[PDB]
This record gives C-alpha cells, structure tokens and sequence, in this order.
C-alpha cells in the first residue's frame, strides 16, 4: 500500500527510546517473501522525529496519502497484513487460523512488556542521565530538546506506577526492593508471552517476535542491562537469552536495501516553523 | 496597650496562615527598657497548630532583643508530603533613606518529622531520602542576616536596588550561606516600564566531620514555585531520589521583569502593571570538595521560563495572574504552564 | 470517670422510609445466608434482556463480575432474606470513580474497588498464558473501541442510558422532566470524562481524553479523534470475526466466554446504530447466538 | 471601590474557612441603584475550591437583590466523608433597634457527591444509605428566611431575644422548615450573671409522590457538635445505618447557659466569663403521616449533657473551653467527653 512510514531514529538507525520504531525497521527488513513484499513495496520510511504528524502523538505513524494515519507497531502492522492482496526463511504471515493468538501476543507485548521498557528507558536513574537524555539533543529541533522527553517521563511514571511504583544505606534498600518489583513483573511477563508463543509455531518469527525481541535489544542494551540478562538467565537459562540475542543481532547486522527512505519534507521534521504552525492549526 | 488583633495572610499553594496575635506594652516597674510581649496563634490550610511568644525589648535607639519561644506544626512539601512539629526558642538581636540592619540570633529547636503521605499514594515521600529524614532532631544554630535595602518603596518599587546576605551556621553540622539581591529601575516621567532584576544564590557547607550527619530536607535549598522562579510547581526543580524533590546544596535564581502601567487613560493611576517576565535558575547537590566545582555545574544545565501576565500591588499583598511556558526545563521538573495565579510578598 | 453517661440508651433505630425504597428499586437480588457474608455488586445502570427476561448490567466490565459472581456461587440472575443482591449505583460511590465494586459484609465490611476486582479476576487464569493473552485483548482492544463507540459515536441520552443512575421517562410532559433531561445534558460530560479512567484508558489514549477536558472542541483534534476510532474500529472487527472459530466450551464457561458474551450482551442492548452494533448483528451472528446461549446457564 | 480583603469567616466544626474578596462598587452609567459585584476565593482544610461570585444591589431604601452565582467543592460528615461539588445560582431578595428582615431566595444547584472515604477504612461511609445518595441531582429551591434579632449584641448580649424561622421549598421534593429562638437576661449591676436559653426546632417533609425522590444527606438535618449540642462529635447524634449519621427528618435541641464573669479584680473588665451549660436534643426520622407522631418521638429518648468551661467572646469568635461531661445519651452516639475546644460564630 502507498505511504509514508514516519519513525524516531536518524540516519537509517530507529531510536533506542521506541521498541516500536527499532520493531518496524525489522519489519520492513524481514519483508522479503512475494506475500510479505507486497504489503510494504510502496512504503518510504521517514525519520521525521516530529510527534505532530501522528493522530496518537506517538510515532511509530503510518500516513497513507489519502489521510489514513496509523499510529503504533501492533496497529500499522494489523493494518498491512489487512491490505495483502493475497493472489520458511523471513518473517512469514500468519495464517487464518492463528490470527487472533498473534493479535494477542503482539497486544500482550505492547501493554504488558513495552510498559516495562520504558520504565527501564525513562525511569531508572542510572539509564536515564548516563544515555537516555544524551538522546533528544540530536533527533529533535533546538528550543524544543526539553519538552517533548519531559512529558515521556510522566507517561512512563503513569504507566508503570501499579507494579514498581545513613541517607546511601536507605536508599539501596529502596532500589533492592524495585529491583525485585521489576524482576517479578519481567519474569511473569516473559514467562506468560514465552508458554503462548510456544502454541504457533517453535519455528519461524512473527511480527509479535520482533516487538519481543526489540523490546529485549534495548532493555538489555541500556547501562542496566547487564542484571536484567543476568536475572533472565536465572530463569530462563543461556540457552534462551544467547538465541534470542543472535536473533537480536542478525536484525541490526542486516542490510537496508529493500528500505527505500526519503529525507523529510518542509510538512515535517518539526521545525521552529512547523511546530509553530502546527500549534497554530491546532487551536484556531 | 493589649491590641488583640488578627489576619489570615493568604499565601502560594492555597494556604490560609489565620494569624490572631494578642500584646501587653509593659510598664516601667519590671523593666526599665521598653518591653513588649506577644502570643501569635496562626491556623492554615498547611499549620496544624502554631503558638509563638513574642518578646520584643527596645535595648537602645539601635537595638532590639526579641526571644521568641515557639512550638508550630505544619505540612510541608504539597502532594501530602511532611508535617513537621517544630517547638524551641530564638534570641535574635537586630542592630539598627537606605535601610539598613544586621540581625544576629541564635535558636534552638527540637524538630520532628513525619511521613504523612498516607502510603495508598504510592510512589510520593516514599523515596529512599525522604524514609531517612524522619525522626526527632535538635539543633542550635547561629545566625545573621544583613539587609541593605535602598529601594524607595518596599509596597510598589521604582527605583533603588536590595541586597540580602544571610548567613546560618549549625556548629559542627552545616554552614548555610545565602544572597540575594534586587535592582529596580524605571524609564519614563510617569514612571511608566519599570525594569527589575532579581538574582539570588545560595551554599550549603556540610561541616561534619568526613561526611557523616546530613543536613536535613527542611533546611536544603528548594526551587520553583509562584514567590519563585515561576513556570514550575513549588519544590518543582532540582535533583529527585524517586519523585520527590530531595533540594540542594547550592543554587543560583535570576529573574527578570517589566511592568508598563496598563496604559488606558481611565485606570492609570492604580496598581494594575502588565507583567512581563523571564525567571530561571539551578539546584545543584555538589561535591563538598571544591567552590569551582560548585560554580561548574550552576551554570550548565538551566531551567528557565518567560511569559505575560498582569499583576496588582496591594498592600500587604503582590496579586500575579500569569500565563507561563517553559523555555528551557529540566527532565524531571515539574512543569505547570499555563494559568497560574500568584500571591504573596516575595517574589523572583 | 467512665460512668458518666447516666442513661445509656438503645441505638435510636427509626430509619427513613423513603431512602430504603430507592435501596430497593435499585437492588436486584441474585436468586439462588447471613447478614455478614452477603455482598452487593455495584453496577452503572441495568437493562432488561429482551429474550430472557433478565436483569443485565449495561457495561460490559460490570456484566462480566455479575456473570462471574453467579458461577462462583451458583447463583441465579435477577429478574428486572440476606441474598447477594446487585445494586445500581453512582460511579461516584468511590474514590476510583469505576463502578465494578463489590460491598461485602455488612459489620466488617470490605469493598473491593474495579481495580481490586480485576486483580482477582485476571488471576484466576493465570494457569494458562493462552488464555490470558486473549483475556487481555479484549481487555484492550475490544474495550477501548466499546468506550469510543459509547463516548463519541452514540449521543448523549445513549451514553447515560448506559452509564448512569439517573431517572428517564422518555417524554417531556412533567416539570421534573425538564429538570432530568438538564442532569443529562449538565452531568454528560463528568461521566464520559469518568469513564477513561477506568482500564487505564486514560493512558492508552492520552490525546482523545485530552480533547475531553476541553471546551469548544479544536478542529485539528476532531480529524485525529476519526484516525484513532477507525483504526480502533478495523482492530477490533478482526477481533470479533477471530473470535468466532473458538466459542467452544467442553462444560461450565470459562472466565473468556463470559468475558465475550459481556460485550456482544451489552452491544447489542445499544439502540443507536453505532458500528459494533450494526457489525455485531449482520457479520457476526454466530457471536449473538453464544451470549445468549451462556446468558442460559445463569437463568431459570 | 476595588477593596481587595481578607479574613476568616470561622465553619462549622471548629473549623475556619479562609477567603480573598475582591470588590467592586460600580458607578450610575451601568446601572442607576447602587451595585456592588464581589469575588469571593476561599480556602481551608475541608474546602477544595470555592468560586463565589455575589452582586449586591439596593433596589429601594429597604431592598437589596443579590445574584450569587457559586461553584465550590468542599468536604463534608468528618471522618473521611464526602467531597461536594456543589455549582449554579442563588437570586435573594433582603427586605430591610430591633433587627428585622425577611429574605426570600431562590437558587438553582446542580450538586456532585463522591464518596471519598478510600475503602481501606472499612465501615465508614460504606453503608447502604451513603451508597445511594453518590450521585448528580439538579434541584431549584424556594426559600424564606424571618429574623427578629431584638437583642442588643450579637456579640456578646445581656438583654433582647431571637427569632430565626427559615422555610425551604424544594417544589416536588421537600419542605424544610426550621425554627431557632434565643433569650438572654441578665442578674446584676454589672451585668455579671448572664441566663441564656437557646432552643432550636426543625422539620423536614417529603412531598414527593408516594415518598419516592428522597432527601439528600446534605439538606437532612443534624444534631451534635460544639457548634450545637456540645458532648458529642459533629454529626454524633441521631439515627445510624451503619456508623453514619444518615440525619433525620426532625429535630429540636434546646439550651441553657449561664457566664459569671470571671470574679477577680484586674480582669473583671474584658470578655472571659465562666461558662456552664446544659445542652440536649433529639433527631428522628419520623413517618410522613402526622405532626402528632412526630413530637411523640422527639419527647421520649433524648440525649443531653451539661459541662463547665472557659468562654472569651472575640469580635469575630467565641473561643470555648469546656469540659463537658454526657449526662444522658443514646447508644449509637458518638460521645466526645473531657476538654473540648470551641470556636465559631453559632452556638446553642
């Protein structure tokens, strides 16, 4: 279908701070199969890094040049298996009778294990100052480098606040506890996506796989990634956590000729101008 | 000679601060000094209760005496936050057209801290900083406070500057230094745009022997708020343990503001100002080691804010209607743009 | 000295008559002991079912307790001596402001907020993952298109024909009527607005609650409130036609089948044609046919 | 003509309610009677917001319209409670040395009422009636109010007597009637001993159409207090569901007080006299039926106290000290014996 796929990242590379962007750059890669190349051939992809051309204010956007704005990976995803004409080596489509189960583990991924990434990207101290606020700087405008991360912190506080939420010896009694809320939420979260993934196919990757697996690429890719693989491994053993890290590392060693991009537009890339007129419109 | 009277001083957050204050002008057969006493009783939205003696004693031409035996408690940090019981006594000696006056006390005070955030909330006062300021304390501390005043109206400035440097040393335990100064000046013969500045800085020397005993969160410095750099809630700036504003040792808050005199032909004789601004500064936990170091990071990494408003000068009261964006902003700041309204005496 | 109180009398026990007769055209007692061990659902409003003759909650979270409550208990729905009645309430019946409560105990009496009921809800099949993973898609995707469709999508005297406690007689004839019909105008926008609070809708869809909160309804945000409901739309049509090839149950229904049959029962209680009702009815009417069929394992 | 203003207005439950008016007294080319707008923000430990908009206007001599337009949130029934939301209207008309005046109302009052009693507190406002009366209702309400002050303070009198009779007709809903009188007389040269009886009735009927639309726990009366019946906590007396006062439909609760002027020779000239009281009531929930039955119930099971205390009577305040003993009580009262602090404006 023909459009323009909007994204977080600069430069070919989607942003460490959007599982859901680093996702549909690993979608368009594994879309080679005739089935699968026909729902992505016609889409350009943009790292316009300007939330003022989504209907969420959340860009993962697919616009569709008619006016059909698709917001998130698990909804633009559904929206182009949807679109397939319809006349194991790659990401494959999953067949009629199992469209619901992979509805769910993506929906699962999304409101369950995407909650707890951006607790790990926005909400821990140590991951935050050391890489993530090093972020904005380079993908947004100047005067708007501030804002725009500030109220991430305050969805991602929302978001996770039902499940993690003499001054030194307090405060690592404090970080212990949420470091054990944190490693009995993922340990449920994955072992429940991990008993349900097991009833498709143990064989071939899906696209509920690659919001699993880009939401595995920056958790244990941050600063504090080094306990959270080290608290996986306790449960899940190595044998797991090194084959969904060599799946994790062939999607980034991998190369971006079927990704056919384009540099954005003077509609987008969230200018002085064109955030000015985009509040403009918004209101009158 | 008895002047029972009474207020209630509305402040920022929506308070009440309900003042009834009672006094006895003494005669000359206890004393021979001119002596008079006073029992405040304050209640307010944050004040639970509040008795404060007053004794103030006319030393000499230039010379007041003032012990004053108090016991208040009050909420503190506005989400639920900290009730603090606070009981003790102050001997302040106050020394003495440019205003102009030193103040030496010296207070002891018995402090005590609860948690009160009511734990259903579950994130807020909760912070591994906040669990170890509870408890009982009691400290003496010395102080000063120099004033240089040279505004000729202290209700509705038009020319003069301020300059406010008051120190606060508890003896082995910490060392607060604090300066503040103004500048107002104004250009037309209606004294018309009234230009303002206003800077103010602050150290905190923790003086306890290889770092041991911290100083506690009530005496740290704070940032943000409507009598503050406005655009950010109060206790909105500077570092955070988990969400709660955990203050500084050591900040800097400049401010700027215009007011032109609300220029209709009707109205231009009253306190009606347009009120342009442009507030900011910087709160910092720095390293007790080097004053260059302290200076590096205050002057990095800023969170400011300009905008419009409109503003009336009571009396007893600086009424602030503003409309406020944040320019630039910390990550974890408190951000409130938009409507806010101001109210009190001090502002920057 | 503790003996004070000279005349210490009996506990005054006149009560008003008229407050315990809207406690009684509220309750709607579930037919099947004490007084201690009998709890009162609380529900938004309630429905007569047309084939059955049943009273229904008219949400679906609010529904799913009321069938959930009558399997765990063996109990039997009430038709529109300290049984465990339901109880049509205000949403405003709690700090949280989400109706699917449970009043248990009158003594010692524990209420167990939507939020508190949800946890004891979901954990009960938290055995199989499978299960959860469909259990948490209507959840998400089936709910926040039912909520969209009911805020914006229907009118106003459809969401508190619903959602609400209030009164209706149909017909403007009386003083009061005029009175009832501006709390429906007045009152409308304090519980949609209450309403997105509830799955945490608030935070799934941040910027059409946003465009709640605000007067005069900006232009740009009414272009991009149609992008987020169709695409809620097209998501949620592929739930309901996937749906369709499991509704198959080897004996008592599963906390899934009453978690179906709650969204077809209250979508199709919808009379404005919103489009799950107009999708529910002609696409999938092989959904129809089983929430009436597990609305019969409850009634007599 | 602007007079921006403060004070405290002094609640119910020895509570203060502080406020912030504005003012504005408008010339004779809007209008040609003498108009007077007003803005009232209030503040206080119960009160979340409160928007009080009032335009005073005399229309004759003897004659003065206000338009109240209000939008204020404030919580209610103290031990967690209930939070109302409570906005529209209010068109009074005041008609004019004994103090005499009618004043009929009518307001309209769209009004919210969440049940914020947070349900970890288990029993508490969790009963079957305060689980119905959450919830939206608009109401109009019709009103008239009669007083016949003939004493000569309402600060602290010696002579005169009282007359208040209120009547409030919601059309369709209920009709409430009430009655409050005062008689004070005094026994000495100096004014010394000062008898003061005070007896307070009231009734409540619901015209509503085979006793559907019930009364609002709002608009239901209750009894007990410092500001009333004193022994008891505020909302202590009447009829329960649970361990909520669910108010009744009819009261009376009389009075007596005597104050002796606190007999010693320095301070026999200011406002602390000894106060001993006897207070008691009664509040049922009758049936609709009879004016007979109704005063057959509320003569047969009263609840009374009599203590001994402290009063200074202020301008704005009437500061009671009192320990307060019950000497008759029903069952379901909450008892409040021992010292018990009074303040306020309305005491009986």
């Amino acid at each position: 279908v023909k459009g323009s796929v909007h994204l977080w990242g600069k430069d070919g590379e989607a942003s460490l701070i959007s599982v859901d962007s680093i996702a549909l750059v690993w979608f368009i890669k594994l879309c080679t199969s005739e089935e699968a190349k026909s729902m992505v051939a016609g889409l350009q992809i943009v790292f316009s890094n300007n939330t003022d051309l989504s209907s969420d204010g959340k860009l993962p956007v697919l616009i569709l040049d008619n006016g059909t704005k698709v917001s998130g990976y698990v909804n633009i995803v559904q929206f182009l298996h949807k679109n397939i004409c319809t006349s194991e080596e790659d990401l494959a489509i999953v067949g009629k009778k199992d469209r619901l189960l992979e509805y769910s583990l993506l929906n699962y991924v999304d409101v369950e294990i995407s909650r707890l990434t951006d607790y790990q990207l926005f909400l821990n101290t140590k991951n935050y100052n050391e890489y993530t606020k090093k972020l904005f700087s380079k993908l947004l405008y100047f005067p708007m480098w501030y804002n725009t991360p500030l109220q991430l912190r305050s969805q991602a506080r929302e978001n996770c606040e039902e499940i993690i939420g003499k001054i030194k010896g307090k405060q690592e009694l404090q970080q212990v506890k949420y470091n054990l809320q944190f490693d009995n939420r993922l340990q449920s979260c994955v072992s429940n996506w991990l008993a349900a993934r097991k009833k498709l196919d143990d064989s071939v990757i899906l696209s509920s796989d690659l919001l699993f697996l880009a939401n595995l690429y920056v958790q244990l890719g941050l600063p504090d990634g080094n306990r959270i693989r080290s608290k996986l491994e306790q449960t899940f053993g190595s044998e797991l956590l090194n084959s969904m890290s060599n799946k994790i590392d062939d999607f980034v060693h991998r190369p971006s000729n079927n990704l056919e991009q384009r540099d954005p537009q003077f509609r987008e890339q969230g200018n002085v101008v064109m955030s000015l007129y985009n509040l403009a419109c918004k209101y009158i | 000679t008895f002047t029972a009277k009474t207020g209630t001083n509305f402040g920022n957050d929506n308070d009440a601060e309900a003042y009834l204050q009672f006094e006895k002008l003494i005669d000359k057969k206890y004393l021979k000094l001119p002596t008079r006493v006073n029992l405040e009783i304050l209640r307010g939205t944050k004040i639970h209760s509040s008795f404060l003696f007053n004794s103030y004693s006319s030393l000499s031409p230039q010379s007041i005496l003032n012990l004053k035996v108090f016991s208040q408690f009050y909420n503190w940090n506005t989400n639920k936050g900290l009730d603090i019981g606070q009981r003790g006594a102050r001997l302040s000696l106050r020394y003495e057209s440019p205003t102009l006056f030193h103040e030496w006390f010296l207070e002891t005070c018995w402090r005590s801290t609860k948690i009160c955030s009511q734990g259903t909330s579950a994130p807020y006062m909760y912070s591994g900083t906040m669990l170890s300021q509870a408890g009982d304390q009691l400290r003496t501390i010395l102080g000063h406070t120099f004033v240089l005043d040279k505004r000729d109206h202290i209700m509705c400035p038009t020319k003069g500057s301020m300059l406010k440097w008051s120190n606060e040393l508890s003896p082995g335990k910490h060392l607060k230094t604090q300066l503040e100064l103004n500048s107002v000046k104004s250009w037309m013969n209606d004294d018309f745009i009234t230009f303002s500045t206003t800077i103010k800085t602050g150290y905190l020397k923790n003086l306890s022997s290889q770092q041991s005993l911290p100083v506690h969160i009530c005496d740290k410095f704070q940032s943000g708020g409507p009598s503050d750099i406005r655009g950010f809630q109060t206790f909105g700036l500077g570092p955070r343990d988990l969400y709660d504003a955990v203050g500084g040792d050591a900040f800097v808050s400049y401010g700027l503001s215009v007011f032109s005199r609300l220029p209709w032909k009707k109205v231009e004789k009253s306190n009606f100002r347009l009120h342009w601004f442009f507030n900011g500064g910087k709160l910092v936990n720095h390293d007790n080691t080097s004053l260059g170091n302290c200076i590096g990071q205050l002057s990095k990494e800023h969170s400011t804010s300009t905008g419009i408003g409109l503003v009336l000068r009571h009396p007893m009261a600086r009424f602030e209607l503003n409309f406020t964006l944040p320019i630039t902003a910390h990550e974890n700041d408190l951000i409130r743009k938009g409507f806010q309204f101001g109210l009190g005496l001090a502002f920057l | 000295f503790d003996t004070f109180p000279l005349q210490t009398y009996a506990a005054q026990t006149d009560k008003d008559e008229a407050v315990a007769l809207e406690i009684q055209r509220r309750s709607y007692t579930f037919t099947e002991l004490t007084v201690e061990g009998t709890y009162k659902l609380g529900v938004y409003n309630v429905f007569l079912e047309a084939n059955t003759g049943a009273a229904l909650a008219t949400d679906p979270w609010c529904l799913f307790v009321q069938l959930a409550l009558c399997q765990k208990n063996g109990l039997v729905l009430p038709t529109h001596t300290c049984n465990h009645e339901m109880l049509v309430l205000s949403r405003l019946s709690n700090p949280d402001e989400a109706l699917p409560i449970l009043v248990e105990g009158y003594k010692k009496r524990i209420i167990r907020s939507t939020v508190a009921i949800s946890e004891i809800m979901r954990s009960r099949i938290l055995d199989d993952a499978e299960q959860l993973m469909y259990y948490t898609l209507l959840d998400t995707v089936l709910y926040d298109c039912w909520i969209t469709q009911i805020i914006f999508c229907a009118s106003d005297a459809q969401f508190m024909e619903l959602y609400s406690c209030q009164k209706l007689s149909g017909s403007i004839v009386t003083p009061l009527d005029v009175e009832n019909s501006l709390l429906q105008k007045l009152s409308a926008k304090s519980l949609k607005i209450s309403l997105t609070k509830r799955n945490k809708f608030q935070f799934r869809h941040r910027e059409i609650v946003k465009s709640m909160q605000g007067v005069y309804h900006n232009h740009h945000n009414s272009v991009n409130q149609e992008q987020v409901l169709n695409v809620l739309f097209e998501n949620s049509k592929q739930v309901l036609l996937g749906l369709k090839d499991m509704l198959k149950s080897d004996g008592q229904p599963t906390y899934l089948h009453l978690k179906i049959a709650s969204y077809i029962l209250c979508i199709t209680n919808v009379k404005e044609p919103i489009k799950l009702k107009t999708f529910v009815e002609n696409e999938c009417k092989e959904l129809v046919q089983f929430a009436q069929d597990t609305l019969k394992n409850f009634v007599q």
